[PDB]
């Protein structure tokens, strides 16, 4: 194919990927895990395709 | 390269498994202190991902395998639940069924469950559950000689709060289930407990600690069957249910070999628990009851076993649920008028075969996968036609019985003066407004009889009126006043007697009107047609682009119409109506009727009403009673109840005032902090590519009342759901109103639910049940009959006690006394 | 998918198998099957790779007999088309791998 | 003030596993691809001969 | 009811029980300026913890048709659990108070 | 039968820590010595001169 | 009971008599039972009772 990718969409993809990794990996008692989870939730609630 | 090494390797192994693993003598050593009880099971979903024509073959291809295995391994015992599958096997292969009943008599191949199918226990009405047990137990007592004492239900997506009482009625005081181990929010507290119904009836419930009824007799299965027991202090015994279920053959023979070797390990090196294979499920429950002093020590669970999973199952496949409720009500009416015709007429035989086949074809489509909407497109292209055929045949049976009584259909040609209305509700519906031939609203009042309502030529004492205040549409009435915004949202729902608003649009999140339609992005986690998830409420779209128009302003029924654009390809038309009335009893509240052209993908259309009621719980209606759910999200047990099942009405009342929401097709409700939300339509895609695409007629009424949940709400719900057929007298010599022959005079919370003819004799079975929760007393009035006796029987219609029937001038007035939520059954011998 | 096939299976055990107290017939087409004898009595099912062996019942090993296999072209849980709860595959072709 | 006196809308505590696994579907190109991020990636992909 | 108790027991809890023939799922106790509805069924761990609750003046237990209240003027601990109302009268602790 | 139809007396599930630590006081000679086993040990101990 | 609400907070460290140790300072945030909503815990140090 010959794509013309959405650059902000890819940037948001990398951001969300990193944050989802932080959610899946950080221990169950680190507040960074839950801050990342809250931000990912707000991003999913905010995004309309 | 040498095969004697094989035998000396076996001998080296005999230092760990023992010497008896080759035979069935492993289970004869140490068979006294047994912790894990193993039983073979073959769960065949009647229609989950294959049609019924495929299960007709899966049944035989699994059971014949089990026959041969039980022939090879003498200690192996097998259980299968549904009696419909036995019927299918006897219809297809009669000789295989003869050999099967031979095995059954030989104490192998235990027929368990005692029900027709492994039904869902949330959606079908209470009489459907009683019919399940009636049909299953009668089939088992007829074909074999067994009456199952163990309710087998391991795959149901949620249990109602009245199941233990229905089990106790039908002779089954045990219960086995496994699905409640799939709670992704709250691990259930116990594994062997006393499940106590709404009224107090209890069944000894046990859950196989291994979270599958399709175990593999591995080492970890045998271990988890005792080590995962959630309450080991009460009883140290877990059941191992091994096989390959969900529509497949039972346990392979290598599973029996692995079980032999597990028992050998437990005998020789005692780490694995002592498996006991030559024991049924009834012996297992008898041991449980013996070791705990008749279950008096096990933990109790009072009320509903909430399954915190598969919550979109209430809303998916909407048309099948609508058809199921219509068919249940039509079957009620059918055997009611058929009982009357067989009682009174002289040459009319009660249609036992027709009604039996209709009930069989109705209960078949109540399977724990077909009814909750969790099958492939072919299963529903098979189930919707058979369900519609059942509905049509029930209507035809009703009409045959009615014409035998002396009436006929309306035919749209008889004059309005000669139109009547068949009631079939066990009380006097004061008035009913209905369309006859041209959307012509006619009011039918009956001041004398509860059976036949005549038309009303006189006008109404309290008529409705739809007018327009400044850019607002007012459906005014004597009782209510509905102020509707120009965009469809009800700006105000005022009560005119008790001068108070019933909305509370100021507080809470909902700030713009009641009857608000919301589209939630459904997108469940794993199972699309099963699950709806708690995170689906954060993404939503409010539909506020409607336009209101005054449809009708007549005295009988005022009504506006709102054309709400859901999205592209989807549309809806909500009719908001308020009827006139003579007596306050007649009123049913503000009716709403949504014509939805539904084509959205992964969307959840719901409707919300803020109600200005501040209570800590909401009373929903379930089979034969009322279940009170929280409304506050306090603990994890309340966050799981973000959407609950309810039969006909969801009530929300404080000490002084209350709002009910009645319906006739929807089953999922959510009351949480002043906001009642009725789940209308789901659009799943995974097992059904086109689940609910099409045209939908969704009816629901907001009925506000001025007290806590009373019998008026129950009667208004039953009236909202009932079907009123337009009759016309055929002969002026037999048009007598005998429909008042069986009445229940007493406290209004005691509902005369069902009237039926005996399964064996010619006596009349009356299913009565108090519906609100108070020990009440009433009197069965049997007017136009000579009653030889009136006994109190159980669900299967065996007499227990003989009631003392009075004898008045012409009726009899049997005095009855019902407990908190009792489901009593009375056999009237004429 | 859902298509039915009927395999008349005619076997002849070698004579050297007067030994071999137990003889097995293996059938491993990725679908369901049900052995019928000459009289129509079902004897054993095959379900994918977890159930293949069918013991010849010590009666037609001596004389070369025939049985039938009512093979239904579908898995234990239908056809799937990608996953178990996915909408069924209208075209799912199965391969016979063991007879 | 900004803190409301009356709280008539209860808020539940987010369950860990549910809201954790929800993030898996925002970048997934599976069943819900059209509602999530892997649908605004392309910006008019072209592959015609 | 009026109990004149000459109380001298050691580590004993004198309570009084009334089975009441009421089958409801909750009991309404009175608290400061209102009514608190506690469970009566020991279903979850949040209900096993409420085996004895605080109430100001009366502990009610009513089904839809009939009900029984237990009023008092000195006692504060009540326990309604499955048709059995139990009012806690007297404790005899010893550790901080001999 | 022996299994009662009506269960009007609920039974709770024993909490682990509470009923586990309760066993500590049956053999303890501490505050509740007179209600537990270390009170029927003696059978008329004698130590007078 | 009626709807009036107060913003309640519980010091995650289960004592209002903390010691400003390393484990006290840690538990004041790491023992927060709902970190997804707000990542802030109060440390109340002293010698009370
Ligand atoms: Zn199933
Ligand atoms: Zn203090």
């Amino acid at each position: 194919d010959l794509v013309a990718p959405n650059l902000p969409a890819m940037a948001l993809a990398y951001d969300f990927l990193l944050m989802q990794q932080c959610v899946k990996q950080l221990p169950s008692n680190c507040w960074q895990k839950y801050k990342a989870r809250q931000i990912c939730n707000d991003i999913m609630n905010t995004f309309h395709p | 390269n040498d095969l004697s090494t094989i035998n000396e390797c076996r001998n080296l192994a005999k230092a760990f498994l023992g010497n008896d693993i080759d035979s069935e003598a492993v289970f004869e050593k140490n068979n006294d202190k047994a912790n894990v009880f193993a039983i073979g099971h073959c769960h065949i979903d009647t229609a989950w991902l294959w049609p019924f024509a495929e299960t007709r073959r899966k049944i035989v291809r699994s059971w014949a395998t089990q026959m041969n295995i039980m022939d090879r391994y003498p200690e192996y015992q097998f259980v299968c639940s549904q009696a419909l599958q036995y019927l299918w096997l006897k219809e297809d292969h009669p000789d295989v069924f003869e050999k099967l009943k031979e095995y059954v008599n030989q104490n192998k191949f235990i027929p368990i469950g005692g029900s027709w199918v492994e039904h869902d226990t949330n959606i079908p009405n209470g009489e459907s559950l009683i019919r399940q047990f009636l049909l299953g137990q009668h089939f088992f007592e007829k074909e074999f000689g067994v009456r199952c004492r163990t309710f087998w239900l391991p795959d149901t997506f949620g249990y109602s709060s009245q199941i233990p009482q229905i089990c106790r009625l039908c002779g089954m005081d045990r219960f086995l289930t496994q699905k409640l181990s799939w709670n992704n929010i709250n691990s259930f507290p116990t594994s062997t407990f006393n499940w106590v119904a709404l009224d107090g009836s209890q069944v000894i419930c046990h859950m196989p600690p291994a979270n599958t009824y399709t175990a593999d007799t591995n080492v970890n299965d045998v271990l988890h069957s005792i080590d995962q027991h959630k309450n080991l202090v009460n009883d140290q015994a877990g059941l191992l249910v091994f096989g390959i279920g969900d529509g497949g053959g039972g346990p392979t023979p290598e599973m029996l070999e692995k079980l032999r070797r597990c028992k050998g390990i437990a005998n020789t090196v005692g780490y694995l628990p002592n498996v006991k294979l030559g024991n049924t499920v009834d012996e297992f429950f008898d041991g449980i009851l013996k070791r705990t002093n008749a279950g008096q020590t096990l933990p109790s669970w009072n009320g509903e076993l909430y399954f915190e999973f598969h919550r979109g199952t209430y809303t998916t496949q909407a048309e099948l649920k609508k058809l199921m409720r219509k068919v249940e009500i039509a079957l009620h009416d059918a055997e009611y008028v058929s009982t009357l015709a067989s009682i009174f007429s002289k040459d009319y035989s009660y249609p036992k075969e027709s009604l039996q086949d209709l009930w069989r074809d109705t209960l078949l489509c109540q399977f724990h996968d077909v009814l909750p909407g969790s099958c492939i497109e072919m299963v529903y292209k098979d189930a919707i036609p058979i369900m519609s055929k059942v509905l049509k045949n029930t209507e035809a049976l009703l009409w045959q019985a009615i014409e035998q009584l002396g009436f006929k259909k309306a035919s749209s040609s008889d004059n309005k003066e000669q139109l009547c209305l068949l009631n079939t509700l066990p009380w006097n519906v004061r008035g009913v407004i209905t369309e006859t031939e041209e959307n012509k609203l006619v009011y039918f009042e009956s001041c004398d009889g509860k059976g036949i309502l005549t038309a009303a030529h006189t006008s109404l004492k309290h008529p409705a009126a739809a007018y327009q205040k400044d850019d607002n549409f007012i459906l005014v009435n004597d009782h209510l006043r509905v102020t509707i915004a120009p965009n469809g949202l009800i700006l105000s729902l005022f009560d005119l007697h008790k001068e108070r608003e019933i909305l509370d649009l100021k507080s809470g999140k909902n700030h713009a009107g009641a009857n608000q339609y919301v589209l939630f992005e459904d997108t469940p986690l794993s199972w699309q047609a099963w699950d709806t998830e708690v995170f689906s409420l954060e993404k939503y779209e409010v539909l506020d682009k409607g336009k209101v128009s005054i449809k009708e302003s007549g005295p009988l029924r005022a009504s506006v119409v709102v054309d709400i654009p859901i999205s592209e390809l989807s549309h809806m038309k909500a009719t908001i109506s308020l009827e006139g009335y003579n007596d306050c009893s007649e009123f049913t509240g503000v009716n709403f009727t949504c014509e939805v052209d539904w084509h959205e993908s992964c969307k959840f259309l719901k409707v919300e009403f803020p109600v200005d009621i501040h209570s800590e719980f909401a009373s929903y209606e379930t089979q034969f009673g009322i279940t009170k759910r929280p409304t506050h999200y306090n603990t994890s047990w309340d966050v799981a109840k973000f959407e609950v099942c309810h039969q006909k009405f969801a009530d929300y009342s404080d000490f002084t005032y209350g709002v009910s929401v009645l319906n006739d097709c929807k089953y999922g409700f959510s009351t949480h902090g002043n906001l009642m939300r009725l789940s209308l339509l789901r659009s799943p895609k995974q097992p059904d590519a086109h689940a609910d695409m099409g045209k939908h007629t969704i009816r629901y009424a907001v009925y506000p009342h001025s007290k806590p949940l009373d019998s008026s709400t129950v009667r208004a719900a039953h009236k909202f759901n009932s079907n009123f057929r337009l009759l016309t007298r055929a002969s002026d010599t037999a048009n007598l109103d005998i429909f008042d022959a069986f009445q229940l005079v007493g406290e209004p919370n005691v509902i005369l639910s069902h009237i039926k003819m005996a399964e064996k004799g010619k006596s009349i079975i009356l299913r009565v049940y108090e519906s609100l929760g108070g020990k009440s007393r009433a009197r069965l009035v049997i007017k136009s009959l000579t009653v030889a006796s009136v006994t109190k029987c159980n669900g299967l219609e065996e007499d227990l006690e003989e009631l003392c029937t009075l004898k008045s001038n012409d009726y009899y007035e049997v005095p009855i006394e019902l407990r908190a939520f009792e489901i009593a059954t009375f056999k009237v011998n004429l | 998918s859902w298509a039915t096939f009927w395999f008349e299976v005619h076997i002849r055990l070698p004579k050297s198998w007067a030994k071999y107290e137990q003889v097995i017939f293996q059938w491993n087409c990725d679908n369901e099957g049900l052995v019928y004898s000459q009289d129509g009595v079902p004897l054993q099912a095959f379900s994918g790779s977890e159930r293949t062996d069918f013991i010849l019942p010590d009666s037609w090993k001596t004389t070369e007999d025939t049985f039938y296999i009512e093979m239904a072209c579908n898995g234990m849980f239908g056809t799937g088309a990608g996953s178990q709860i996915a909408p069924p595959d209208p075209n799912r072709y199965f391969t016979l791998t063991k007879a | 003030t900004l803190f409301p006196v009356l709280n008539n809308t209860p808020v539940g505590k987010q369950v860990d596993s549910i809201y954790e696994s929800r993030l898996d579907q925002f970048l997934s190109e599976g069943q819900y691809r059209d509602f999530n991020l892997p649908s605004v990636y392309d910006h008019a992909r072209i592959d015609n001969p």
